[PDB]
RNA sequence: GGACUUAAUGUCACGGUACCCAAUUUUCUGCCCCGGA
């Protein structure tokens, strides 16, 4: 009669249930599921108080089950004693069913003995139950028992019996996945407790009968699992959060007054990515500020809250608090933002929710059976051991739900979802891989290398005896828990709109993903008579080695790539059962000490384990060659980017300190050689965009992008990348920039500007800029990617990816934004030499099929042959004595068209047209392109300080000319030609003579407004080029310098190939429209001349005591320069190519304008089609063809013919006319601005200046008379004439109207 | 105001055309769908001021959503609990609103009641019976007596005469009423008059009636409930309902799906049961004539083999379903839809050749078998040819299956070493069986032909032990032959060559003597055979032997296949593309533990691929029904090659098949084959 | 020491992957002359 004291510890976190009596637990489910867990019960009445009590019964239960395993191992004798087989059957008549009833096998062997135990004999096994004593099913005495056991007590080492289930305990949720679909269902939820602080109980065992002692001392050692985890058995505040939500409600309510709720979202997304830059952002005011003003602008951080800024309002909260700490202060701040913008704001409508299952505790009458197992005589038992680590080749991502709703003890109805996606971690903020994922992960495994499997039914009266079953209740695996602590990234994702290919509102989510190049630990054990093969197989399918990738996918978010591991280090060991049992039971199975085994020495390993050395190699094992290895295929290939790319990032453009509008996107990633993040970003493409690129490309080639919903759909689209009912079958990564180190500057500089229509000018506070990578045609940029492919595709599903990635070789899409001025171009493709050879096959064979060109039938010079008669006032003047004027005006309408039946961007249409246009660009007068960025680029600012000088605008040292340029020239002409609105317009200007009625928006016609929304229609100008709702459907790329004679060099004083211009200022209105009841007059166009000579003799003088730093110097270049650059159209029908053509090319006498120096006569250029090809989306895939003159004429008889028809009057009929535009008024006025005097040698040369000063101006001849005072006056000439002669071409200003 | 009845307006056109019985299953899910948008998109901005005509139209919108939902598992879904659930707690704020009207209560009261009756149906714990009753009176205190013009209240009505609730008062209205069909009458007939002339004068027009309805329909299962009801009470007419309603099943069973097809509804295995207690209590009555005794007999084992004769699959195996050229285009889509649309109609309106069982050859007996779970005995027809007789008995069964249980378990671990648990199954299999042993049930000296029934066809029969000291092996007396059902027998004349065709694929070579021999034909791949040149023997040939691993699907059994060196060929595979094996023997290696799954219950219809073969002609099938050696096989293969006409038992019997007692893996490796197929 | 807090000839919960579907992008030429009191 002598009592024990046992300890038992834990090395796992266990879970935790809640108490209930034996008659009120089948009211609850967790309740009857969670029997073999630990208990909870309350202290109190509406308390959040308890204790932990695990009971006698069920480690009383454990101990037999290892007194059984262990006498079975031993053919039924311990130390020479043999034993019975034992009673484990109740009839159920004479007495009553024990509360737990058996469903698992049992093991039984020969009894071998001489007597029937009974009440004066018995064997140790009979003693160890409670078999023959004095106690029943009734608990009378506590005295009665043989052997009893006590509840175990949790070890409250420090105070405060009053112990919080909160400060124990959280809760998750776990789920079922479905094999065939891979969508989960019936999820449910359960309690996790914390092993570290509370892992310790104390109990007690009585025995009083000293003949089972020493198979009692070596069962309790025998001991490995219990509640769900591994153990070991010894025998001895308010404040906080409620004010931080009062604060978010007072700034979600200072954000209403203003009508700016829907930057509550990005306001929270912001304060939560400060945990990334310590207090010193907000202690030391590092936060971006404003562009150019610092009131009324723009930004968010200024903002008024309760009379004062949003900075500063953060930095007294942040003073304030100062408790918790950066990084809980910045989370707790950010979630409250959200809830309340979430509640507030109240698409993909739900019907129903999901469910939750629990596994019912299946109860019968007649349905329990003895089913007893007898193993071979002679046969032996070993003991596996795996060790290793876990490295992750893409970031990861394992999914919790809002802590909001995972409080232990707590928690007409709509559906409302949640858009933010937390990611899992422990409570020291580690990453944390669970038990649960990584053996569902086997599972999955484990089913496809064997070829069968069940589907997991939770009744369960009768176990399975499947194969992958069998194998599986004998494998234990350990959690996992890193050594990286630090806050992890956000990605964003959108939805885009297939009809207008723009972003559809209200479509915003992120997540959290954790970084690449971690490692975690891990543990494998397995119990058995021979070490199977499919497990073999599965191991050295998840191993990377020599050539070989690792392909062990774990968590959620596999389309878009994420959570792909690999496993290194790898050793296995054996542990012998049969003749070294001492040696184990002493040892304890060395659980908790496999960190010690990974790194022990072969020589210091204790007595009974030896390595293991048959273990199989790759090529050798049955599975994995027919099974696994071609499950996924990869295929892998580069990009090269010729032109500058743009994928923005929208929150480090708000939290860094740069103060810029648009950067790039760059990620961290880690280093496992001396154990740090690696302190350099890395450029490049997220796989999201790679896969929507992907996707939209296949479903604009099908058509099945302009359905309404997928909801039961079987289309090509759903059927290769999924839907909510089943998961994709294509896999895709990042594109990695890895020719980033030849640059001597990544990074590049550009700005741009509107320029208004009326004015001529440059609109007020409408400038921005942009940080592209700078690539260059001579030095593109490369990027490398892959994707996965499952076995199992059509043999057109097949050829539609390679026609995808046909189509994404040829330019039809380009990466990134702002693709229609010229960012992100794609110039080729690389496939590489391991990519299966029936890919690259097809990719040759289907490649799109080589046109014919013609034999220089009609390929030469695509001349436009027409010759407008010009101006007769220049002509009869031989001598050169009149003096005209710089610019004139152009009035028109006021009948604007508009369409309400616009095009929409989803489908290829057959009737409408597609291709592609290359033409040159020749120069007739000097050009001046500057390079705005460096306000000191010629280096003469130290001696003359404020003089601002530029250079010609360059990308690696290579000129070119930027498309927005030439899409700007180009829309003005266009919407010039065809009579649209005016796109771009200062609304609100007022005007004062030497108080007015309007401003200068009120005297606009309405009918020239810009277009603003759908509703109403679109003019041609905005159908075609687009509008913030619509995007265009032309695109313009850069140009770049072929040849020419030289720069402008002039024999002077500084850099010969610079010129020291005049003076640029101000154009102002109040000359056009004199006195209070004039409206405007229309498009402002400049003239063609060569007043340029006066002022390169002029300078030197013009420098000396004239401006001191009023002008600026450049680089000039000369003339006969020849530039080139592309033009890419879809979906337009015959009239709009056939006047985009004419536009383009006016014929001949005609020429464009462009840079900066127009009014003294700098940048003239002429602009010539060299070719023209088009294709077609049919059934057949009709090639690129060539089309002749004999379409290009037809397509602009079409287009005048449109014009013509536009114009309104019946008695100019309809037909096959010659096309003479100078019979149309507004385009014979158009075409005089535009008409070059000197192209041939007729000289002509005209004499264009502005009026000086009254008198005593620098430049004033006396004679002329030419000054201000004389033609400003309403003496010499009335206003009306005034606004005659000024809305008037040629018959100059000099006299006057001659 | 307006706005919010002009929406409501638009819903209940879109809700009217949804409740049209023209429309298809497909546009009803998204009509009804449209509408309950329109109706959330209303209540999400008058939550609190809204009438009760919105809530209402809410209410019926997921009394419509609750119809669409079908099983998928054997189990009824959560999503219909759920949507009738929400159903309800959104009529239940109607209720309670303080209106005042008279036709809104009315509605109200009637849609309830109706979801309340479905919830009732579906689901028992979560709506008693005394909460339903209570909420019909209740109900019916309103009003909701118009059956003139609605269907929901006659509903109603019945459910409360189910209940025991008197009606006396509405019965002349009821029975006046036309949209009543001939179940209702019957029911109310019964249970209010307690009059059975008329309850059977509209109860066989019902029956007759229900031979033209699929069994997707409502109406099957109302019938078999209420004569399972009739059955409870000791009541008399449910012994010819019962059958009655066997024949209209076994009438209508015929409409050839994929010539064997079945739905599964919940029930048709207790009508079944019912129908074979009712015959068999019938025929247990005394008469002079022995004629009508035998007759009886005789339909005991008609109705066996016509549940026998097919298997179902579920809804979810059925969506699955690998593609074909003819029969997948055609009949799984016809079948299918035509199931779900019997399914959704009862919702919304209320309105070769088979052989003769006496055609065996002289000197044959014939066994049939069969489980009856609802009285829980089994049961085992003989039939005589030479003295043209018919006998029964019965047996307990609870034991012999505890029995099979640890001898699977024990050999899916140590498959030649748990030889010791095949001897006490054989021994509990000629214990529970005395009647095997009999000369009055069985004459001695005769061929005996097995067709079993559930769990009952993988026990080895033949090699059953008798309950004495040392009692013989079955086989020592008779030959026995398998059958999984009497409709798989078919007439055959042997017009056959003599061609030996071989097939074989396998990892290794382990039969190297074989493939030498120079007795094989002229088309054998003796090594790496594809399923493609199995479809290319046309010769019809004397002995076909195919060597090759098994694959078992868990679910479906049209999905297993046989592991040869292509994808593989399947069950269906081998019905849609072999014609050239017609009255060919054929010798499997396939160890048919590996062509079916293993059994956690007591009843199972896998169908292996030996059915396959005999339905494309095959006139035998020979294998083992577990795992043996090579060595076995092989000698198997070289007798058989040495002349074909030897019996099987016979060379079991000379190779140790006596040896239990000395040398029982002898025994073991020697009682695992069996023969499939009747020969004629 | 006892209780909150077990029942004893019978506990496969290591019997269940929080999983599935969405392109941070559409529109804009770094252009320029007449008055201040
Ligand atoms: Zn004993
Ligand atoms: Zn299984
Ligand atoms: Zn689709
Ligand atoms: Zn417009």
């Amino acid at each position: 009669d002598m009592n024990i004291t046992v300890e038992l510890t834990f090395f796992e976190p266990y879970r935790l249930v809640e108490w209930f009596d034996w008659d009120a637990r089948k009211k609850s489910h967790s309740a009857m599921r969670g029997q073999a867990f630990a208990q909870w019960t309350w202290k109190g009445k509406g308390r959040t108080a308890g204790k932990s009590f695990i009971t006698g019964t069920l480690v009383r239960s454990a101990v037999i089950k290892a007194v059984e395993e262990l006498l079975s191992l031993n053919n039924g004798k311990w130390e020479g004693v043999p034993c019975c087989n034992g009673s484990f059957q109740t009839d159920e008549s004479k007495g009553k069913k024990p509360s737990f009833l058996r469903k698992r096998h049992t093991l039984q062997w020969q009894a071998n003995n001489k007597n029937i135990c009974d009440k004066e004999e018995a064997c140790p096994f009979c003693i160890l139950l409670g078999r023959f004593d004095n106690a029943g099913k009734v608990h009378e005495r506590n005295k009665d028992y043989d052997i009893h056991f006590s509840n175990f007590d949790l070890d409250h080492k420090q105070e405060k019996n009053d112990l919080r289930l909160v400060d124990i305990a959280s809760g998750r949720i776990l789920n079922r996945v479905d094999f065939d679909t891979g969508k989960a269902k019936d999820y449910f939820r359960t309690w996790e407790a914390d092993y570290e602080t509370y892992g310790t109980y104390t109990g007690r065992i009585t025995l009083r009968n000293e003949h089972a002692k020493k198979l009692l001392l070596a069962s309790l050692g025998f001991v490995d699992k219990l509640c769900g985890a591994l153990c070991r058995i010894e025998v001895i505040s308010e404040d906080h959060n409620d004010e931080l939500r009062k604060q978010a409600e007072v700034i979600v309510e200072a954000f209403k007054q203003n009508d700016k709720l829907e930057k509550i979202r990005i306001l929270a997304d912001a304060i939560r990515t400060l945990r990334l830059h310590g207090e010193g952002v907000i202690e030391k005011d590092e936060l971006p500020d404003g562009k150019e003003e610092r009131d009324k602008g723009h930004h968010l951080w200024d903002i008024k809250v309760q009379g004062t800024a949003l900075r500063t309002k953060l930095k007294e909260l942040w003073q304030s608090n100062k408790d918790i700490g950066w990084r809980k202060f910045t989370e707790m701040l950010g979630s409250n933002l959200y809830l309340i913008y979430k509640k507030e704001t109240g698409t993909r409508f739900r019907i129903l929710g999901d469910t939750e299952y629990y596994s019912k505790a299946h109860d019968s009458e007649g349905s329990d059976l003895f089913i007893p197992v007898t193993p071979p005589e002679g046969i032996e038992t070993k003991e596996w051991i795996i060790v290793g680590r876990l490295k992750a080749a893409t970031p990861f991502y394992f999914g919790v739900q809002q802590p909001s709703d995972s409080i232990p003890g707590k928690e007409s109805l709509v559906i409302n979802e949640h858009t933010s996606f937390n990611i899992l971690l422990d409570k020291e903020n580690r990453y944390r891989i669970p038990r649960s994922a990584l053996r569902g992960a086997l599972r999955r495994d484990l089913r496809t290398a064997f070829g069968s499997g069940c589907n997991v039914s939770l009744g369960g009266q009768i176990l399975c005896n499947c194969k992958v079953c069998i194998e599986m209740r004998r494998i234990t695996l350990k959690d996992s828990v890193s050594d990286f602590s630090e806050p992890p990234e956000i990605r964003y994702r959108i939805a885009k709109n297939p009809g207008t290919a723009t972003v559809e509102d209200g479509s915003l989510f992120d997540i959290e993903v954790g970084p690449e190049g971690l490692t975690f630990p891990f543990v494998l054990r397995y119990r058995g008579h021979k070490f199977p093969e499919q497990l073999s197989s599965v191991i050295r399918y998840w191993e990377e080695n020599d050539g070989k990738n690792g392909m062990a996918w774990l968590g959620g978010l596999d389309s878009t790539g994420k959570g792909r591991f690999a496993l290194k280090d790898i050793k296995i060991f054996e542990w012998d059962l049969n003749q070294k049992i001492n040696e184990y039971i002493k040892e304890r199975g060395m659980r908790g000490k496999e960190k010690e085994l990974l790194e022990m020495g072969e020589s210091s390993l204790p007595d009974g384990l030896i390595p293991y050395k048959f273990f199989e190699e790759r090529e050798c094992l049955f599975p994995y060659k027919e099974n696994l290895k071609p499950q996924w295929s990869e295929v892998q290939y580069t990009i090269e980017v010729g032109s500058p790319l743009l994928t923005a990032d929208t929150i480090s453009a708000l939290t860094e300190p740069g103060n810029r509008d648009a950067i790039a996107y760059k990620k961290r990633v880690y280093n496992d050689g001396n154990n740090a993040i690696e302190p350099e970003p890395r450029f490049a493409v997220k796989s999201e965009t790679h896969r929507g690129i992907f996707r939209t490309a296949v479903g604009r080639r099908t058509g099945d992008l302009g359905k309404e919903d997928h909801e039961d759909c079987t289309c090509d689209m759903c059927i290769i990348f999924g839907n909510e009912h089943e998961s994709s079958k294509i896999r895709f990564e990042d594109l990695e920039l890895i020719n980033g180190n030849e640059f001597e500057k990544l990074e590049k500089h550009i700005d741009h500007v509107a320029i208004d229509r009326f004015t001529g000018g440059a609109l007020d506070k409408a400038k921005f800029d942009t940080y592209p990578l700078a690539g260059s045609p001579k030095k593109p940029l490369k990027l490398k990617g892959r994707f996965w492919i499952k076995k199992g595709f059509s043999g057109d599903h097949k050829l539609l990816i390679t026609t995808a990635l046909s189509d994404i070789r040829d330019g039809l899409y380009p990466l990134g934004s702002k693709g229609g001025v010229g960012y992100g171009w794609v110039a080729g493709i690389s496939i590489d030499d391991n990519v299966p050879d029936d890919f690259k096959e097809m990719i040759n064979k289907t490649e799109m099929p080589l046109p014919e060109e013609v034999e220089e039938s009609n390929n030469g010079p695509i001349n436009n042959d027409y010759v407008h008669p010009g101006h007769q006032s220049p002509k009869q003047d031989h001598k050169n004595k009149n003096i005209y004027y710089p610019h004139y005006f152009l009035d028109s309408g006021s009948k604007v068209y508009r369409e309400k039946d616009i095009i929409t961007h989803e489908e290829f249409t057959e009737e409408l047209l597609s291709g592609k246009i290359n033409c040159k660009l020749e120069t007739l007068t000097p050009l001046i392109i500057p390079d705005t960025s460096d306000e000191n680029g010629l280096k003469l600012q130290g001696n003359k300080p404020g003089h601002k000088n530029y250079k010609f605008f360059n990308i690696n040292g290579e000129l070119m000319i930027p498309g927005s340029e030439l899409r700007g020239m180009l829309r003005t002409h266009f919407e010039a030609l065809t009579k649209s609105c005016f796109a771009i317009f200062g609304e609100d200007s007022t005007l004062s003579w030497r108080c007015a009625s309007k401003t200068l928006g009120g005297k606009l016609d309405k009918a020239l407004h810009p277009c603003t929304g759908l509703s109403d229609g679109l003019c041609p100008g905005c159908h075609l080029f687009g509008t913030t709702d619509y995007k265009g459907r032309v695109k313009f790329g850069f140009a770049k310098y072929e040849n020419g004679p030289e720069w402008l060099i002039t024999r002077g004083n500084n850099p010969e190939r610079s010129l020291t211009l005049g003076v640029l200022e101000s154009p102002r209105p109040a000359f056009s429209i004199p006195d209070d009841e004039s409206e405007i007059p229309g498009r402002k166009f400049y003239l063609h001349h060569n007043g340029w000579r006066i002022i390169r003799q002029k300078q030197l003088e013009i420098r000396e005591t004239v401006q001191p730093e009023r002008n600026v110097t450049t680089e000039v270049m000369d003339k006969g320069n020849v530039f080139s650059f592309d033009v890419r159209f879809e979906n337009l029908r015959e009239w709009e190519l056939g006047l985009l053509l004419q536009s383009l090319d006016p014929g001949k006498n005609i020429a464009h304008k462009l840079g900066k120096g127009k009014p003294y006569g700098f940048g003239s250029v002429k602009i010539k089609i060299d070719s023209l090809h088009t294709f077609k989306i049919n059934s057949n895939n009709d090639k690129i063809k060539r089309v002749p003159q004999s379409d290009i004429r037809e397509y602009i008889n079409k287009g005048y013919q449109k014009l013509i028809e536009w114009s309104g009057n019946n008695s100019i009929q309809k037909g096959n006319v010659l096309p003479q535009w100078h019979v149309i008024p507004h385009i014979d006025k158009l075409y005089k601005l535009l008409w070059v005097p000197f192209l041939n040698d007729s000289k002509l040369e005209p004499d264009v200046r502005y009026p000086v000063l009254n008198e005593e101006s620098k430049g004033y001849i006396e004679g002329s008379d030419y000054t201000y005072k004389k033609l400003g006056d309403k003496d010499n000439l009335p206003y009306k004439t005034r606004v005659k002669g000024l809305t008037t071409p040629w018959s100059p200003w000099n006299p006057f109207q001659v | 105001p307006t706005r919010e009845d002009i929406d409501r307006k638009e819903a209940e056109r879109l809700l009217d055309e949804a409740f049209n019985p023209r429309t298809k299953p497909v546009d009803r899910k998204k009509i009804i769908n449209s509408a309950l948008k329109i109706l959330i998109g209303l209540y999400k901005e008058k939550k609190d001021d809204l009438t009760s005509a919105s809530f209402i139209s809410i209410a019926r919108a997921y009394y419509l959503v609750s119809i669409t939902i079908l099983p998928k598992g054997t189990t009824i879904p959560e999503k219909k609990k759920e949507a009738l659930r929400k159903g309800i707690e959104f009529i239940d704020r109607a209720i309670n609103k303080f209106n005042g009207s008279i036709l809104d209560s009315q509605r109200a009261f009637r849609i309830k009641s109706v979801l309340s009756i479905e919830f009732n149906r579906i689901d028992r714990e979560k709506c008693d019976n005394i909460k339903l009753k209570n909420l019909l009176n209740e109900a019916v205190d309103k009003g909701c007596t118009d059956f003139d013009t609605y269907e929901w209240d006659i509903q109603i009505a019945i459910r409360l005469c189910e209940l025991g609730v008197d009606m006396e008062g509405h019965f002349d209205n009821l029975i006046k009423s036309n949209k009543a069909n001939d179940l209702q009458k019957a029911k109310a007939y019964y249970f209010i008059k307690k009059d059975d002339h008329k309850a059977k004068e509209h109860m066989d027009k019902c029956t007759a009636s229900l031979k033209y309805t699929p069994c997707s329909h409502r109406l099957w299962d109302e019938t078999v409930g209420f004569i399972e009801r009739l059955k409870g009470d000791s009541s008399t007419l449910w012994r010819d309902f019962a059958i009655k309603t066997y024949r209209s099943c076994r009438v209508q069973e015929k409409e050839t799906g994929t010539l064997r097809l079945r739905w599964y509804w919940s029930r048709h295995r207790v009508l079944y049961d019912m129908a074979f207690l009712a015959v068999k209590e019938q025929a247990d009555d005394e008469e002079p004539d022995v004629n009508v005794k035998q007759a009886k007999i005789k339909k005991l084992a008609e109705i066996s083999d016509s549940l026998k004769s097919r298997f179902s699959l579920r809804l979810s195996d059925m969506e699955k379903m690998p593609k074909s050229d003819d029969e997948s285009n055609h009949e799984f889509k016809k079948f299918l839809d035509k199931c779900v649309t019997a399914y959704q109609d009862g919702y919304v309106i209320n309105r070769a050749k088979l052989l003769e069982l006496t055609q065996v050859p002289e000197g044959w007996v014939v066994v049939h078998f069969y489980l009856n779970k609802l009285e829980g005995m089994g049961n085992a027809i003989v039939f005589d040819k030479c003295a043209n007789s018919w006998q029964y008995k019965e047996f307990q069964y609870k034991e012999l299956f505890e029995v099979f249980l640890t001898w699977q378990a024990n050999y899916n671990l140590y498959k030649e070493n748990a030889a010791e648990h095949l001897v006490t199954l054989c021994k509990k299999i000629g214990e529970t069986m005395p009647f095997l042993f009999c000369d009055n049930f069985i004459p001695n000296g005769k061929d005996v032909l097995f067709v079993p029934h559930d769990f009952l066809h993988r026990l080895p029969l033949h090699g059953s032990i008798e309950n004495k000291t040392n009692g013989k092996l079955f086989l020592e007396n008779h030959s026995c032959c398998y059958l999984p059902a009497w409709s798989f027998a078919s007439e055959k004349e042997a017009s056959t060559s003599d061609e030996y065709v071989l097939l074989k694929n396998f990892d290794q070579g382990h039969f190297e003597t074989l493939q030498n021999n120079q007795i094989w034909g002229t088309q054998s791949v003796k090594d790496g055979a594809s399923s493609d040149d199995l479809e290319n023997i046309r010769n019809n040939p004397r002995l076909l032997t195919i060597l090759c691993h098994g694959e078992a699907n868990m679910s479906n059994p049209f999905r297993s296949m046989l592991k040869l060196a292509n994808g593989g060929i399947t069950y269906l595979e081998i019905l849609n593309s072999v014609k050239g094996l017609k009255g060919s023997q054929v010798i499997l290696g396939a160890c048919e533990t590996d062509l079916v799954p293993p059994l956690s219950d007591v009843m199972d219809e896998h169908y292996s691929v030996a059915t396959a073969l005999l339905l494309i002609g095959a006139a035998g099938v020979v294998g083992t029904m577990w795992k043996v050696r090579s060595n076995k096989t092989k000698s198997l293969i070289e007798w058989k090659l040495e002349n074909i006409e030897y019996k099987l038992n016979e060379w079991q019997k000379e190779t140790g098949g006596a040896a239990y007692k000395d040398h029982p893996p002898t025994f073991y490796r020697s009682i695992a084959f069996r023969s499939i197929g009747f020969p004629l």
